[PDB]
């Protein structure tokens, strides 16, 4: 919200490296339970944590995606039987 | 009193020149040894200085006190803050002068006090000019693209320096304005 | 400034795929339009 918050002025390029560096293990964390279905967590800092077989949980970001990523994970969960 | 003057015109001013908030600078003035003539010289200069402090301290007032946050426009605001980055760099030729002097005074200090007054009476006129413009906007609490305005009827001017000065801080308060617009529309 | 309108869309185009294909092995397989 800080980046949305402040861009016409040249404070701008300071904090734009600083999200920059600071989404970077989240994106990975993102790119494990798709590409791997390795729903991974490390201290809870991922929005969404963990017969009808499964007992996943669930909770800016854009909410049209974010239980899309809660489905989409369990899904490779799925192929790999 | 050549290194002194510009000790106290850079806006970290001595005890010779207390700074008060209803006088600006005001040299001590109690010797039998200060003539009248030192004193018309240093009055004027004095004018310059005082605007100069009040300047630096408008702009870190407004710039570098919040992330970017009263909703009021007249103390807050994208805008304002805007004409404070175009005040600072408008500033920097003062600053440029005054170094060029010290560098003279390094090589031979016994220069007079008299082309120090000649060298900043360019100045001298474009201050009070512009004093003006930042006070009306503090004064009447004026909101948003109102303040635009403000500045705008002051930067179709009929002095070169005044005029030109305004006008650049005038192009920073547009560029804040259209990068919103870069979204809205 | 930083929207999810630069991310976001190299994914979703994948996510589609992947429910495409649990929904095509339903029925390949376990034949539940059969049931």
């Amino acid at each position: 919200q800080e980046a949305l918050h402040n861009c016409s002025n040249e404070h701008y390029p300071v904090l734009l490296s600083l999200l920059k560096t600071s989404c970077e293990p989240y994106t990975r964390f993102i790119h494990d339970w798709v590409y791997s279905g390795v729903f991974r967590d490390a201290y809870g800092e991922f929005m969404i944590q963990v017969k009808l077989y499964w007992t996943h949980g669930y909770v800016v970001f854009l909410k049209h995606i974010a239980h899309d990523i809660y489905v989409c994970g369990k899904t490779i969960n799925l192929l790999k039987l | 009193m050549i290194h002194e003057l510009l000790l106290a015109l850079s806006g970290y001013p001595g005890s010779i020149f207390t700074w008060n908030k209803r006088s600006g600078l005001q040299v001590s003035q109690d010797f039998p040894f200060l003539h009248p003539s030192e004193t018309s010289v240093l009055n004027r200069l004095c004018r310059l200085g005082t605007d100069y402090i009040r300047f630096t301290e408008f702009i870190e007032q407004y710039t570098g006190h919040v992330q970017q946050q009263q909703g009021q426009g007249g103390l807050h605001g994208i805008y304002l803050r805007a004409f404070c980055t175009g005040l600072d760099s408008v500033l920097q030729p003062y600053r440029q002068a005054l170094l060029d002097l010290e560098q003279e005074f390094l090589g031979d200090p016994h220069l007079s006090i008299s082309h120090v007054n000649y060298f900043l009476d360019q100045f001298q006129l474009l201050f009070p000019s512009v004093m003006v413009v930042v006070e009306q906007i503090k004064s009447q609490k004026i909101h948003g693209c109102q303040i635009l305005e403000t500045v705008y009827k002051h930067s179709c001017g009929g002095l070169p320096p005044v005029r030109s000065a305004l006008e650049k801080i005038l192009a920073v308060c547009h560029g804040v304005m259209y990068k919103q617009l870069s979204a809205w529309m | 400034v930083l929207m999810k309108r630069s991310i976001t869309a190299p994914l979703a185009a994948h996510i589609s795929l992947v429910n495409k294909a649990a929904v095509d092995y339903f029925f390949v397989e376990l034949h539940l339009e059969a049931h």
